[PDB]
């Protein structure tokens, strides 16, 4: 359909023209807003108190890296090769060697935390449901000769909360 | 089928029928195809000379007004013995409709330039210049945009390898910031993704 | 119209750098990994270049 | 009190729509299981793949290309015009 | 816990002293809090 | 030569190892011919696969899971 | 300071006073795109669809996964569009939270910025509760939505948007008729012509300007059509008639998220067909046939048949293309993006020529440029 | 070969041409060499506008020889203005990189097979 | 109408003979070109059957429908161009015969 805004004419009319002439001349307009909208300052502040309050999350959040293993530990990946494939960064590094009993298992597995993008496209293709992004912003060091990681970096990192992690996936599984 | 398939619509295929029929039949010195994308959208195939005339008659009429010009663009193809491509796009404002116009070239034959009949290629042509090498004659400006003051490769062709040539550094030795050909941390893996089997009957290159 | 014909092998040059002279591309039809019997890997020719050192980093 | 008016003495008053929110009526949490439905010819005995085809399908239809009482057909009607749409349309 | 009277700066917390080989007080980052509370403080649960 | 890198930076290495962890469990019997492996529990863990122990004594233990087990 | 967080360099000859030129160089966020994105497949590449513009995140990628399912021949089933309304819908007020402040932090007012982002805040919340992220989040897809959104939500929405028409309120009685606002802006930068379409400009310095069009009722999109609302029209071509549309379409707004909270049926998510749907966790992980559409499906995509497209969307600040021919195997071909910055910028040179160097900062602002899109 | 040529017919007109923005080159060096604030010696900005027009020399064709031009004739446009700073100029003159042999038994003993 | 609508125009001022002077005014003109090329055959044919409509009806309001244009005072600048093609389309040529087919294999699409 349509509208039209910005179309109107002054009245024209006498007892018009003096609204309006005692609007320029006395100000009556521009003390009406912020002479008072301004205040108006007796709200209460919103404001988050940052080094100990903190403020709202969800369980289907983003952030830094784990690797999960079931009860006694399997070091649950089993490389496969997938959340390598789809990452569209390519941050991923996987290189797998046949373990001694002869069950297959991973020797390097680097995540670069400068190109990883945060997908939630490694979260996803792993079918025996290992690599999880964490919900802890836990970061920023000093050398950028660091935020790469090793395999042996990720797993304590992602045993330090298991019980973060194992309480929401139960969340959140149930959706997808 | 119904359920998951996007249902058709036909009316609109039937008149893009008809109203693509006879631009072919009122400037035949130009026009060499025409077709009807089976979503209800035309694709004139014109050669290179039309290029201000044709859209001069798409400029104005009572039968097709095509006043908008929205999207020019451009492919590159290798194995077409001619290269480049350019894609015109415009949408009539009275009529509801959109009818793209394609147009051949090479890199040393120039295509003139569309500027007095549109104000609006006036940007999308400095571009082309920049990115394929495409020579637009008679245009009132042709400049760099898009594109830093240094490369002389004009990159989205298919012969730039992705990282161009010449990685930047900045080193104290004097007090430039200044340009050592590139050396990568990692390679830039090459996955390989195309399965075989020939999914599709439908396009089936012919039997040779 | 200025049609004037005439015949110059057609060449094209300074784009590039030294790569003009210094390789030798080669053209051929792709050979069907072996692994699988699908013949639709085949049908086009494309050309693929020399391979110079990768070393270690 | 003196102080409550005040705040009400500009902006006309609101006192419900306040802009934190931090006072009550929120949602908590989620407390309940959900289950997800399956519906769109997700059954057996039937659905049978070659019906639902959501691809193949075919090339673009082609037109008269190289190698009549025309009424000066447009590529459609024209636009029919709109309303002044009664809200305050002025 | 404060009492419900708030949202978002309802759910507070105190660090008190030389956790694990630290320094005393008057440094205070935020990664400290036990990898519990994060199903707590931050109010996902 | 390479070996001058982490002097002084104490070198994260892995204090378990996996490379052979699993010995240690009491590898299963069931009397019985084939088994179903989905480990760690219900639609977490490896995809069902199931293993024929007949041989006289051995198992398998699917290769996803590496849990010694047999009859 | 004045980049409007880009980084442009234009160049002015000015006489004496007046600027009667300007040529700017656009080109410093240029990043190499659409040179990228013949390399990746077509759900490995979706973000950088994301990553285009940094204001608008689901309204971008609803404009490109409807120019896929197109090609496709498929649609996504009724519980996923009535998302794409909900999230679609609620994105205009982000960018329309934007263009009327981070504008007038030129202006040089201060509280209209710090008494606001308080607030676009508690909309983050609801990109991160829904699916991972702060900013860009990639949720759509070629299949309708990702995943199911918790329970919740829904009385976070109804919860918030009822409190929200007041805000609105606090950036008027500020800004329309208070005095030295409204004489830094009327009658500045006037394009009344058809030179305004001419150039093929996109929404608002249109529909703000007289000329009457809009493609969200011309068009549907993806169920559009089963809601009302009313497009609001400027007067004079002027600026201070294209900031009006920015609020009496921020109060549009809440009329359909209001709208379609009442609306959203029960359903599936997914497009059901599962050779361009991956499967849920349940099923890949147990039948067989689960496997080689979820293990074809990661490594090469969807095979989606050959031929050339085209779209477009009303976005925030005016339309978006996606022109997307694809070779009729896995990985595309050119995928071109246009996105305004070459019209709404277009058109600066002509527009400013006669008034002063002080205007032409707050020209700017109300086309709403903002770059890194600009990489079209 | 038929197609339409660009500026030039044969050669001559042509080769007028690359003659003639060698002056708008050979004229303009040197005040940008103040202008900058870059120090040079100023013939050796004389050297390489002059190393550079003897590099294309066996260019047989037109529509080539025009083609180059279009690039040299903007240049002139942001170099004799600033559109530069400093370090698009001095780029043409690679201080730091490192020489490369060349020779051969240079070669043999750093770097595999180029 | 004292607003001429969609903005950039003004309302000056005659109808119902504005439009009959370029009508007239094309049709003289465009038979110029030879007869065979169908453009004269459309060209025209548009023209008088919209002139029909023309001749003869108050209000300009009643004008407007079955004539589909924008508003009156646009239907000219509609009336208005296309001549500014017709008296250019006798300097290039349309009507003659095709010129260069492309290389006979080149619009095939999947390479
Ligand atoms: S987690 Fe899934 S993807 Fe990452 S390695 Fe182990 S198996 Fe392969
Ligand atoms: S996190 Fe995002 S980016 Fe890093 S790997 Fe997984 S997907 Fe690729």
């Amino acid at each position: 359909t349509y509208k039209y805004v910005n179309l109107r004419e002054p009245s024209m009319d006498m007892k018009s023209v003096t609204d309006r002439a005692a609007q320029t001349l006395l100000w009556t307009e521009l003390i009406r807003g912020l002479g008072m909208t301004l205040s108006y300052l007796f709200r209460e502040p919103a404001t988050i108190n940052y080094p100990f309050e903190k403020g709202p999350l969800s369980p289907r959040f983003r952030g830094e890296h784990a690797l999960r293993r079931y009860p006694s530990g399997e070091e649950r990946c089993i490389a496969c090769k997938l959340c390598e494939a789809v990452c569209p960064a390519q941050a991923i590094t996987i290189e797998a060697e046949p373990r001694a009993d002869g069950s297959r298992r991973t020797t390097r597995y680097d995540i670069d935390m400068t190109k990883c993008i945060y997908c939630g496209f490694c979260q996803e293709a792993c079918p025996v449901d290992a690599i999880v992004e964490g919900p802890n912003f836990e970061f920023s060091t000093e050398t950028h000769e660091e935020l790469l990681y090793n395999k042996e970096k990720l797993l304590n990192n992602g045993d330090k909360w298991e019980a973060e992690i194992a309480a929401n996936i139960q969340a959140d599984y149930l959706y997808r | 089928t119904r359920p998951t398939v996007r249902p058709r619509n036909d009316v609109a295929h039937k008149q893009l029928s008809a109203f693509g029929e006879y631009v072919a039949e009122i400037l035949p010195k130009y026009v060499q195809q025409v077709q009807v994308s089976c979503f209800n959208e035309l694709e004139i195939c014109i050669h290179p000379d039309g290029v201000i005339p044709v859209l001069t008659f798409l400029r104005d009429h009572s039968n097709a007004q095509f006043k908008s010009l929205a999207d020019l663009t451009a492919v590159d193809i290798p194995t077409r013995q001619n290269r480049f491509e350019i894609v015109y796009n415009l949408l009539s404002l009275r009529f509801n409709s959109r009818i793209r116009v394609k147009t051949y070239t090479d890199e040393l034959t120039p295509i003139e330039s569309s500027v007095p009949v549109y104000k609006a290629a006036n940007w999308y042509e400095r571009e082309i210049w920049d990115m394929f090498g495409v020579f637009f004659a008679n245009h009132p400006d042709l400049r760099r945009i898009l594109t830093d003051y240094g490369f002389e490769g004009h990159p989205f062709r298919k012969d730039f390898p992705l990282s161009g040539y010449v990685e930047l550094r900045y080193d104290d030795e004097v007090k430039r910031v200044v340009a050592e050909p590139v050396e990568l941390a990692q390679e830039f893996r090459k996955f390989d993704l195309n399965s075989p089997w020939e999914a599709f009957p439908a396009y089936r290159q012919p039997p040779e | 119209i200025t049609v004037d014909e005439k015949l110059d092998i057609t060449t094209i040059t300074g784009v590039p750098e030294e790569h003009i002279k210094t390789r030798k591309a080669r053209i051929f039809v792709p050979a069907r990994n072996n692994m699988q019997s699908g013949v639709n890997n085949t049908k086009k020719w494309k050309m693929e270049f020399d391979t110079r050192e990768r070393w270690e980093n | 009190r003196f102080i409550q008016w005040l705040r009400n003495w500009a902006s006309g008053r609101d006192l419900q729509a306040k802009l934190q929110l931090r006072y009550q009526e929120i949602s908590k949490r989620t407390q309940p299981p959900p289950k997800l439905p399956v519906g769109p010819s997700h059954k057996l005995s039937n659905n049978y793949y070659c019906t639902r085809d959501g691809r193949r399908e075919a090339m673009p239809p082609s037109i008269v290309m190289s190698s009549s009482e025309k009424k000066a057909v447009s590529p459609a009607p024209p636009i029919k015009r709109w309303e002044l749409s009664q809200d305050e349309p002025y | 816990e404060d009492n419900k009277q708030f949202f978002g700066r309802h759910r507070w917390v105190i660090y008190t002293t030389e956790m694990n080989g630290k320094n005393t007080f008057w440094d205070v980052d935020g990664s400290m809090v036990p990898p519990e509370w994060h199903r707590w403080l931050h109010c996902m649960t | 030569y390479r070996k001058v890198r982490f002097v002084g930076r104490q070198k994260e290495v892995n204090e378990n190892f996996a490379i052979d962890l699993i010995a240690e469990q009491p590898v299963s019997q069931v009397g019985s011919r084939v088994i179903s492996c989905d480990g760690g529990g219900g639609a977490l863990g490896h995809p069902r696969v199931y293993i024929n122990l007949d041989k006289e004594t051995k198992t398998g233990t699917c290769g996803y899971c590496g849990l010694q087990f047999r009859q | 300071h004045p980049a409007a967080h880009g980084v442009l360099r234009l160049v002015m000859e000015l006489s004496g006073e007046m600027v009667r030129k300007c040529d700017p160089h656009i080109g410093l966020l240029h990043r190499g795109t659409e040179k990228l994105i013949e390399y990746k497949t077509y759900l490995q590449a979706l973000p950088y669809f994301d990553r285009l513009d940094y204001v608008s995140m689901m309204c971008n990628e609803q404009a490109y996964s409807l120019a896929v399912e197109k090609l496709l021949n498929i649609q996504p089933p009724p519980r996923a569009q009535w998302i794409r309304v909900l999230f679609g819908e609620i994105t205009r007020l982000l960018n329309h939270i934007m263009a009327v402040t981070t504008h007038a932090l030129d202006i040089g007012a201060m509280t209209p910025f710090f008494w606001m982002f308080e607030e676009r805040e508690k909309m983050f919340e609801f990109y991160e509760r829904v699916s991972g992220a702060r900013m860009h989040a990639a949720y759509v897809r070629p299949g309708g939505v990702h995943q199911d959104l918790p329970l919740g939500l829904m009385d976070d929405i109804y919860e918030f948007s009822k409190n929200f028409s007041l805000r609105i309120d606090e950036l008027e009685e500020m800004l329309t008729n208070n005095r030295i606002w409204r004489n830094r802006t009327v009658d500045i930068g006037i394009v009344t012509a058809e030179d305004a379409l001419n150039y093929g400009f996109s929404g608002v310095m249109l529909r703000g300007s007289g000329i009457q069009w809009d493609l969200r009722k011309t068009q549907p999109y993806d169920v559009y059509d089963q809601v009302e609302f009313d497009v609001p029209i400027g007067s004079r071509g002027d600026c201070y008639d294209r900031y009006l549309c920015r609020v009496e379409e921020m109060r549009q707004s809440i009329r359909i998220i209001s709208q379609c909270l009442n609306k959203m049926p029960p359903g599936e998510i997914k497009v059901d067909d599962a050779k361009v749907s991956p499967p849920k966790r349940a099923e890949m992980k147990t039948s067989m046939e689960s496997l080689i559409h979820h293990f074809k499906l990661y490594t090469e995509g969807y095979q989606v048949p050959p031929g050339a497209t085209y779209t477009a969307i009303e976005a925030p600040k005016g339309e978006f293309g996606v022109y997307l021919v694809s070779d009729g195997s896995s990985r595309p071909y050119r995928c071109k993006i246009k996105a305004p910055g070459f019209a709404h910028l277009a058109g600066l040179d002509k527009m400013s020529k006669g008034h002063m160097l002080a205007d032409v900062v707050a020209i700017i602002g109300t086309q709403d440029i903002v770059f890194g899109e600009v990489d079209r | 070969t038929s197609v339409k040529p660009i500026f030039s017919r044969d050669m001559n007109e042509a080769k007028r041409r690359v003659r003639e923005l060698y002056r708008a080159w050979y004229r303009e060096v040197p005040n940008t060499v103040h202008l900058f604030q870059l120090d040079i010696s100023v013939k050796q900005g004389r050297d390489k506008v002059r190393e550079m027009f003897k590099k294309n020399a066996h260019i047989t064709d037109p529509r080539v020889v025009d083609l180059l031009v279009i690039k040299g004739k903007m240049e002139l446009e942001e170099t004799i203005k600033v559109w530069k700073q400093r370090t698009h100029v001095m780029r043409f003159f690679h201080e730091t990189e490192a020489p490369r042999p060349k020779d051969f038994l240079s070669k043999f003993y750093v770097g595999h097979d180029p | 109408k004292k607003t001429t609508g969609l903005v950039g125009l003004a309302v000056c001022e005659t109808p119902h003979e504005r439009l009959k002077i370029l009508y007239t005014k094309i049709l003289d003109v465009l038979g110029h070109i030879p007869k065979n090329a169908a453009y004269r055959k459309y060209t025209e044919q548009i023209t008088n059957e919209k002139l029909s409509m023309v001749k003869a009806e108050p209000d300009v309001k009643k004008l407007e429908e079955r004539l589909q244009g924008g508003q009156i005072e646009e239907v000219i600048l509609q009336a208005e161009n296309e001549l500014s093609l017709a008296r250019k389309m006798i300097q290039w040529k349309p009507w003659e015969p095709l010129v260069e087919e492309p290389p006979a294999s080149q619009w095939k699409w999947p390479i």
